RNA sequence: AGCUAGUUGGUGGGGUAAUGGCCCACCAAGGCGACGACGGGUAGCCGGUCUGAGAGGAUGGCCGGCCACAGGGGCACUGAGACACGGGCCCCACUCCUACGGGAGGCAGCAGUUAGGAAUCUUCCGCAAUGGGCGCAAGCCUGACGGAGCGACGCCGCUUGGAGGAAGAAGCCCUUCGGGGUGUAAACUCCUGAACCCGGGACGAAACCCCCGACGAGGGGACUGACGGUACCGGGGUAAUAGCGCCGGCCAACUCCGUGCCAGCAGCCGCGGUAAUACGGAGGGCGCGAGCGUUACCCGGAUUCACUGGGCGUAAAGGGCGUGUAGGCGGCCUGGGGCGUCCCAUGUGAAAGACCACGGCUCAACCGUGGGGGAGCGUGGGAUACGCUCAGGCUAGACG
């Protein structure tokens, strides 16, 4: 079962390949509630289909280049980068909040 | 070279084998491809060997040039007695 | 607002039954009614009812206890001696069948709430299933 | 001491000279027949192409190159050879290269 | 902690804070003293102790304590250190092996023979 | 080794009466006759409110002496028993009384397992003909415990075999004397045993 | 607290069995980070181990599985295979060598040697078995191995005897001076007969090979065991090692002399300054027994890091107050989806271990065959209460 991922389109400005959020959940290993993680995959997109804030998904693959091992299977739904938005702003605030803080 | 050879697990004077089938290039009583019978030296049970041939066949459907201690032992169980 | 109903109802409830109260309406709602169509059948009051007041839907619980006692303090025995929302939101709480327990040595339930609706453990082990543990009374 | 079986570094060494030597030959004269082809010569680049595929399988016939090796090192090269006479080409002994 | 504190942040661990750094933990230091002072007691109970300075085989060195009633302890014998302290004399961690190397415990033992290394006696 | 010294003594001091002294504990001789007080200079003084505990380990000693065990066994016994299904507390005292010597005894090929065992380690018993003698030798149900040939020749055994008559064999047990023969019917239980001990308290003194 | 230049990716190519920035060329300007990057610290990971009611903590010795390492560093040739423990090249420290040019060296293999240390052995036996390598084979090679020795290092079995035997010895403590205690204890009476001695004395081993006949199947027959002439089987065969800790409370077992804040005990609160059951010995007493006691370390008790299972007015502990990012938490109703969630099938969960039944060495420790369980994950399938999610509605929350 090579592996295959729902995901999203968190960013595309390099050559062919694209950044993708991952979220996911499961219950805390010791402390039971359902913690929501999330990883950005690298998927191979060649015709360069796939665009920012696209749900799609990604299917385990013969590698591309390290840190580059996916492929987009599909295009689950398009338009809504309001999950961007966050994924975006998450980084926002960061390189602010280090000797002062991040922002709002 | 899939030997089917004999891997200790006795005991100090009470050598206990099993009838395994290894590869050789791993320890005699290190891991194992799969089991399939058991000789006792000092013969203290009506059973000091069985075997199942049902496997050793097709065990020996491929590679597996058994010890000679091993086709011995498969002897009596004849995993060949093919008459 | 509310942050989980659920426990707040089995509260209301835990806050009345303990000062003897005649009933205790619940702002109503699909689940709940659910909940109480157990704990209610399974004896622990003599049932509920759908009240409006202010034309907004409850549930009137009608809480019921033991009988009055000797010596000093005649305060009727509760009939509902516990009861605890076990998963509460904030740390969901889901167990298999062979996760169910056994709610006071057997004299109490556990009220989890499966695929096949909502049950007590006795019957959770019955249709054999498990699901989110709710209250706990006994 | 004397760990007799030793040998092999003796043999390892003849052995290498062996092998060295047997691989030079295809590139120095591998590049022969890239060099001639992008130029446009027809036959002696078709040509000495053969003698490279062969002298590689050839190789690859010992335990110098063998495995895919030779593929790779064979089609690595007609596969530069061919592209490259999009100059006006015109395969002569052919031979080598089908069509 | 709203569990979320928790999965956020979690219960700290512990520290155990070794009360004898004669080292590898090991359970006796050979060793060599220097001073064989002697020292009073705190406050509570009072007489005059008979410690040892002694250095020991791992660059540390202490207050070694020597129990029994007397000693041949020289300020040069090779002795070995072995935990132990005294709430009357602070700054003594650690006790003697008397029997072992330059100690042989008190010539005028009978009892807890154990301790106090002395062998055991030919009575009748 | 065991014990091996004054046994009645621990008679008076574990303070019931105490059989490991063969026959004799039979009449004004068991010392605890004129003279149950337990050893020690004060012993004959007052016994201070025994510990909640002092009771929990004395308890537990008795039903060991008894049988003379090694405590190392003693204990390691009753890990196997708790292990194993069954009130504890029965188990214990079942396995507690299939030890080949005590076995023996049981039988009346001796007087006593201090005068057993012995008579145990000289080959002098068998399991099932092709004998034994390791005292903590578990028997299980149903087994032939017959006496060693060359010892049918011998006064004690010839004697206790002898006024073996008159007396009855617990209903777990059955030999005779016209064969020098015996046999484990069945694993006792608490009643089947008199034992002077209460095994609950024992059962306890193995929590702290 | 911010890291990044082969650094992220593209095209083209080299390289390998093979993908790849694995490497190189040129191009784009990206990659990673509080869901904790980067740095510093310690560390081989696992099975399993210990401990715990468990959840959990702590660990990873021996045995099994993977890894990296072979004086410290780098490169590669030979090959199915390595970057190669007992192969090679260089480089540095080091020992030995030397006609001073110039060389030889690797025990983290069995064993031994020295050194640091609290501390960890035998320079033995064997090719019999099991396995490994080459060989047609015979057959050699094997410090892998099967054994023995060494160590109370752990675990299991065992002897130091057994029955009778004084209203009760002598010697040795206590005293109300009547007497109490060590004691059935011993002495002694017979009884057994550890060790020791005499004889016999294996399983472990039947295959390779010979013969047979188609070097096939089936059948005969050669020979070989280190341990070891040990274990054991029959005979005779002498009553024949006990020690250590502790005895004020937790904590079990009290007396006397000595003893004077000294001598010393100590895990804790504490005892000694003339009557100390606490310091020293004896009398006895308790505990366990070839052991007992100490020392260090891990778990427990410690619900004292609290998931199970803690708290915050005055004991430690609410942030000087706000607004609000990310993040966590969400009302009543219906439908879709079925990701969380539950369920069944199967696959996997090696072996040993641990649970269980029977079995084997006289028992047990150890050992074998069998059975069961095993969270977790993979593929299919099923459920839809709950959580999410997607679309429609309502108005008790919020706002206006
Ligand atoms: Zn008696």
């Amino acid at each position: 079962p090579k592996k295959v991922l729902t995901g999203v389109v968190v960013s595309d400005k390099m050559q062919k390949t694209v950044t993708v959020l991952v979220e996911r959940q499961f219950p805390h290993p010791l402390y039971g509630k359902v913690i929501k993680r999330s990883k950005k995959y690298l998927a191979h997109d060649p015709e360069e289909k796939y665009k920012l804030g696209d749900v799609v998904e990604i299917i385990e693959s013969r590698p591309i280049s390290k840190r580059k091992r996916f492929r987009v299977l599909r295009l689950v739904e398009s338009g809504r980068m309001d999950l961007v938005e966050k994924y975006l702003i998450r980084r926002q605030n960061y390189q602010s909040l280090s000797k002062r803080g991040g922002k709002a | 070279m899939v030997k089917i050879r004999l891997a200790r697990f006795g005991s100090k004077h009470n050598p206990h084998y099993r009838i395994v089938v290894t590869d050789a290039r791993r320890k005699r009583d290190g891991k194992y491809i799969e089991k399939i019978g058991y000789y006792d030296p000092r013969k203290t049970t009506p059973d000091w060997l069985k075997v199942d041939v049902e496997r050793a066949r097709y065990w020996l459907s491929v590679g597996a040039q058994p010890t000679d201690t091993a086709r011995r032992l498969l002897r009596q169980a004849g995993v060949f007695r093919q008459e | 607002m509310l942050t989980d109903p659920i426990a707040d109802m089995l509260t209301r409830i835990r806050n009345a039954t303990r000062v003897y109260k005649e009933s205790t309406d619940v702002p109503a709602s699909r689940f709940k009614e659910e909940i109480l169509r157990i704990l209610a059948r399974e004896g622990f009051i003599k049932g509920y009812e759908r009240v409006d007041v202010d034309g907004k839907p409850y549930l009137r619980v009608y809480l019921k206890y033991g009988p009055r006692r000797q010596g000093p303090d005649p305060r009727p025995e509760q009939v509902i001696h516990h009861i605890r929302r076990i998963s509460k939101p904030g740390r969901r709480v889901y167990v298999g069948v062979k996760e169910i327990p056994r709610v006071r040595r057997g004299l109490g339930i556990a009220i989890l709430s499966t695929s096949k609706g909502v049950l007590t453990d006795r019957e959770a082990r019955k249709l054999g299933v498990g699901g989110e543990l709710i209250c706990e009374v006994w | 001491r004397n760990l007799s079986a030793l040998k092999r570094h003796r043999q390892s060494l003849k052995r290498r000279l062996r092998n060295k030597a047997k691989k030079s030959a295809i590139k120095t004269l591998s590049k022969k027949a890239i060099q001639l082809a992008q130029e446009g010569k027809a036959e002696e680049a078709l040509k000495i192409m053969r003698k490279a595929e062969s002298l590689i399988d050839k190789a690859a016939k010992g335990s110098t190159l063998h495995k895919n090796a030779a593929a790779r090192r064979k089609s690595r090269l007609m596969r530069k050879v061919r592209q490259l006479l999009e100059a006006a080409g015109a395969p002569l002994i052919g031979g080598g290269l089908s069509a | 902690p709203t569990i979320n504190q928790l999965v956020r942040k979690g219960r700290e661990k512990v520290r155990k804070k070794s009360k004898v750094p004669a080292l590898k933990g090991a359970p006796f230091r050979r060793g060599v003293c220097t001073v064989v002072r002697t020292v009073t007691p705190k406050k509570p109970n009072s007489a005059l102790r008979k410690v040892a300075k002694v250095r020991l085989t791992s660059g540390y060195e202490v207050t070694a304590y020597i129990p029994g009633e007397g000693h041949n302890l020289q300020e040069h014998s090779v002795v070995l250190i072995r935990g132990g302290r005294v709430k009357d004399l602070p700054g003594v961690r650690y006790h003697i092996v008397r029997g072992v190397y330059d100690a042989a415990g008190v010539k005028d033992r009978k009892k807890s023979r154990s301790k106090y290394g002395t062998k055991k006696p030919k009575e009748a | 080794g065991r014990y091996i010294g004054p046994v009645c003594r621990l008679c008076r001091r574990e303070g019931v009466k105490l059989y490991l002294k063969g026959e004799r504990c039979y009449s004004p001789k068991c010392a605890m006759e004129r003279r149950p007080y337990p050893p020690g200079q004060h012993g004959q003084k007052r016994a201070r409110r025994p510990s909640d505990y002092a009771v929990r380990l004395r308890e537990k000693q008795k039903l060991r002496r008894i049988y003379g065990i090694s405590e190392r066994q003693f204990r390691n016994l009753f890990e196997e028993a708790s292990k194993k299904k069954g009130v504890t507390g029965s188990v214990f005292l079942g396995l507690l009384e299939s030890r080949l010597d005590n076995v023996v005894y049981r039988l009346g090929f001796a007087v006593s397992r201090r005068q057993a065992r012995q008579l145990v380690r000289h080959g002098h018993i068998t399991v099932n003909g092709r004998r034994v003698d390791l005292p903590s030798y578990r028997v299980r149900p149903g087994d032939e415990i017959a006496v060693a040939e060359k010892s049918r020749n011998l006064e004690l055994i010839r004697q206790n075999l002898e006024a073996m008559k008159g007396r009855k064999v617990g209903p777990w047990l059955s030999l005779d004397v016209e064969g020098m023969k015996g046999k484990f019917l069945r694993l006792p239980d608490r009643e089947d045993l008199a034992l002077p001990v209460n095994e609950q308290l024992v059962i306890e003194f193995y929590s702290r």
